[PDB]
């Protein structure tokens, strides 16, 4: 027997949510245009490619990523989802390749029952204290798969999603399903070793960090930093502007290799000293007002290599595997202050750069929007403050026509 | 009542008078550091003093610097007194607010000029040529840009930079001259260098071939001599200089290289006027004079536009002075005399007077 409101959580009530999510799909398909039910059958037709696009679409040139066709497609399903938000907050369940975490190795193989202790520790070590960046087209369940469902791997996410989060349930052949776009990160709160149908699973207990990610949308982004940061060269004492405006003008590079040379404690210098001072109080004057996704194509020497190191060429997977053994899960400081931009879009200066930073920045974290200022060379452009930390939580990779690129999901830890 | 035109650049001012065919003077863009140094006397002591240019990649970064740079314009070049004389300035594309501002207010309150302009130089050379719609490609000593413009109008959000230019040209060629054998490393070794590469360098059709084909013949090979009076020899350097407009990674940079940021430039502008562009590429500046520069450029942007694209490149036998003929014939024309700001509008609206551009 069903109440006649819904929980946030269907838990094991398969029979339930599988009937509550089918008369949702009902009303829902009430709600959508042929446009958007041809995009639905589309995805049914043709997913894993589909999902796929909307996991990589935003790094490309604008101009190419605005000539592709599969934008239609993106662009109607996601608006489908978006139309049906939830009114209060649900509960739902799939399973996930370990390393979507950066856990690069099996939890245990399809045919152990079992998981050691120290696979379990490891696991834990390895997802915790972390925000893992979610991006693209799923397909989740309302309950937790039990006797006879399909269960693909010995990771289960189950992940509270909040109020007002976009859901599409809908129903394919015989089988009711529920789409969800992510545009989150994820908080792994509690890892739990359960067993199902005579297997151990790990069952991760999992919420979601919302952030400012404007992707490919520059405009929007450059609306909110101008909408944040028009006062904030107004509320700079004047010896604060000179610096700032030094710095933007080339200064730069004389401030910066002066900190990343130890400077103040090697050969010090009080006249740039009082420089660094006055640059980073002005980023301290308008801290950064939400949670914020910044983007940074990154030098290779950044990271100890060269356009010409053999290990810069990702192409190579190995090439790819010894990156994520020297830098996954690490932590990095930049001596420097850095710069990084509200868009993800490639660029003619950066065009060739292998390695994107993706950068989450917490909430009140020190930094600007530069480009607020009228003509600044940075586009769209975020100063963050110097010796900023950041930890490595995950490496993706993906292709940019015949080269690979890395994408770095990376977090302000200050 | 004769007007100036003052085209200042990263690495050379270009400075004359409005109705001439060409700049009277053109010198260093660079001060000694009136008992201080500019121009070309600022060369030979350096010094208790080095040289510093205070123009970076086409943007004016030190005052102080650019003024005496002015006063050296003024009093020394063109020996005339800026209280007389109506003066245009050039500026870079995508140039700072602030910056336009900056230079008109030192025209106004330090060299009490009656009147100036700031004009932008990628619009100047499209000028010069008799066009209103095209596609600059602008690669002078510090700095290159590609500006679309559509009837007189530059699209700012189209406009693509590179910081690569003549100058790293000349360091790279540098470089494989010294891992050749030789050895050319000072300052003095730079503009040696500078003037190898301005007399012997040309780009490759096809760059893999002219490898090949350079550890063949000796038809490539080509001789220098220097002032002392050793003869050099200089090889394959001649285009693998270049050849770094077209592939930045030579000299590890990892920016687009000129056909792809000239090809994205036109794709960021609106559909309907593309063809316009890509049958209106017009260069200019010191360093788009290489031979072969123009057909390499015909042939890497067909590579990458549609195979129905009518494509053109103009490249001027005059294009190292474009910006400042462009600017000579503007100041010169009727329908501009309306423009100037004059002192008067300074004083009523200030530096911001510059961008409503009277
Ligand atoms: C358009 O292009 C330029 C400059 O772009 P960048 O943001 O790459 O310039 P940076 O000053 O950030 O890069 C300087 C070089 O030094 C490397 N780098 C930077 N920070 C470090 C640290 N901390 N450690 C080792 N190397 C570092 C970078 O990789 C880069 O090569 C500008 O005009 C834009 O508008
Ligand atoms: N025949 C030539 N071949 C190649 N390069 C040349 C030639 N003549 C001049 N140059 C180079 O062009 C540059 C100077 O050109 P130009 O005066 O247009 O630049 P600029 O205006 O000083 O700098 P920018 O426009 O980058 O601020 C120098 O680097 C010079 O070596
Ligand atoms: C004929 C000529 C052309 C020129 O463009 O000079 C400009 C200006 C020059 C200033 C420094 C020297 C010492 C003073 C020189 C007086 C020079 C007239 C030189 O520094 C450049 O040489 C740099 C260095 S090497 C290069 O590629 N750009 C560009
Ligand atoms: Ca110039």
């Amino acid at each position: 027997m069903a109440f006649i409101e819904r929980p946030e959580d269907f838990l094991k009530d398969k029979e339930n949510a599988i009937q509550w999510e089918k008369k949702e799909a009902e009303r829902v398909e009430k709600n959508l245009d042929t446009l958007e039910k041809e995009a639905l059958e589309l995805y049914k037709k043709d997913s894993e490619q589909i999902s796929n696009y909307s996991q990589t679409r935003q790094y490309f040139y604008d101009y190419q990523i605005e000539s592709n066709p599969r934008e239609k497609e993106y662009k109607n399903l996601r608006n489908a989802i978006s139309k049906n938000k939830i009114d209060k907050p649900i509960n739902v369940y799939y399973f996930e390749s370990p390393e979507k975490f950066a856990f690069n190795k099996e939890i245990r193989t399809e045919n152990q029952n079992e998981i050691s202790l120290e696979k379990f520790n490891e696991l834990k070590e390895t997802i915790q204290d972390k925000l893992f960046k979610q991006d693209g087209f799923k397909d989740v369940s309302l309950y937790e798969p039990g006797n006879g469902d399909e269960k693909p791997t010995p990771l289960l996410i189950h992940l509270k999603l909040p109020k007002n989060t976009g859901m599409l349930p809908y129903i394919n052949s015989n089988d009711v399903k529920t789409l969800i776009e992510q545009d989150y990160s994820i908080k792994i709160d509690k890892i739990v070793r359960i067993v199902i149908e005579g297997k151990q699973y790990i069952k991760a207990e999992a919420s979601i960090v919302n952030s400012l990610d404007f992707k490919d949308d520059v405009s929007k982004g450059d609306l909110w930093g101008k909408e944040n940061y028009s006062d904030w060269s107004n509320k700079l004492t004047p010896n604060e502007l000179a610096d700032v405006n030094d710095y933007m003008r080339g200064g730069y590079t004389a401030i910066n290799n002066y900190l990343i040379s130890n400077g103040p404690l090697n050969n010090p210098n009080p006249e740039l000293d009082s420089k660094v001072n006055n640059i980073e109080n002005a980023l301290k004057l308008t801290p950064i007002p939400s949670n914020l996704i910044v983007y940074r194509r990154s030098g290779p020497q950044e990271f100890g290599l060269t356009l010409t190191s053999p290990e810069y060429d990702f192409n190579k997977i190995e090439n790819i595997d010894a990156f994520k053994e020297k830098w996954e899960g690490k932590v990095i400081t930049y001596p420097n202050f850095i710069s990084t931009s509200i868009g993800s879009v490639n660029m003619s200066a950066f065009a060739k750069r292998k390695i994107i930073l993706r950068i989450n920045i917490p909430k009140d974290s020190p930094g600007a929007y530069l480009s607020a200022i009228p003509g600044y060379a940075g586009e769209y452009e975020v100063l963050l403050n110097h010796g900023s930390k950041f930890k490595i939580n995950k490496v993706d990779s993906y292709k940019d026509g015949t080269v690979t690129k890395l994408i770095l999901d990376a977090t302000l830890i200050n | 009542t004769t007007a100036l035109v003052c085209d200042n650049g990263s690495g050379l001012v270009k400075a004359g008078f409005a109705g001439d065919d060409a700049p009277r003077a053109v010198f260093p863009s660079i001060v000694g550091r009136k008992d201080s140094y500019v121009g070309d006397e600022a060369q030979s002591k350096r010094g208790i003093l080095t040289l510093k240019y205070p123009i970076e990649h086409g943007i004016i970064t030190n005052w102080d610097d650019m003024e005496k740079i002015w006063h050296h314009t003024f009093y020394n070049e063109l020996r005339v007194a800026p209280e007389e004389h109506p003066t245009l300035l050039t500026e870079a594309p995508l140039n700072p607010k602030a910056n336009r501002e900056k230079m008109t207010q030192i025209m106004f309150e330090t060299f009490n000029v009656p009147a100036m302009y700031v004009a932008i130089q990628a619009v100047l050379s499209l000028y010069a040529s008799g066009r209103t719609t095209g596609i600059v490609l602008d690669s002078g000593d510090g700095v290159t840009h590609n500006v679309p413009i559509y009837e007189g109008y530059a699209l700012p959000h189209a406009i693509m930079r590179l910081d690569l230019a003549g100058r790293d040209l000349t360091d790279y060629l540098m470089k494989i001259l010294t891992e050749r054998g030789y050895s050319f490393v000072t300052t003095a070794e730079r503009e040696i260098v500078r003037d190898i590469k301005e007399k012997l360098c040309y780009v490759a059709l096809d760059f893999e071939n002219e490898m090949a084909t350079a550890a063949s013949s000796s038809s490539l090979e080509k001789s220098y001599e220097l002032p002392d009076g050793q003869v050099i020899t200089i090889g394959n350097e001649r285009f693998r200089c270049p050849e770094t407009l077209f592939q930045p990674s030579f000299i590890g940079m990892e920016s687009a290289g000129i056909h792809e940021t000239t090809y994205n430039s036109i794709m960021k502008c609106d559909i309907d006027i593309r063809k316009d562009l890509y049958a209106n590429n017009v260069m200019s500046g010191g360093t788009t004079m290489y031979p072969g520069i123009a057909d390499r450029m015909q042939k890497e942007i067909t590579a990458l536009a549609p195979s129905t694209m009518k494509i053109k490149i103009i490249a001027p036998p005059e294009r190292k002075y474009s910006v400042w003929i462009g600017g000579s014939i503007l100041a010169s024309l009727s329908t501009f005399q309306q423009m100037w700001i004059t002192k008067q509008e300074y004083d009523e609206a200030g530096p911001s007077i510059v961008h409503r551009k009277c």
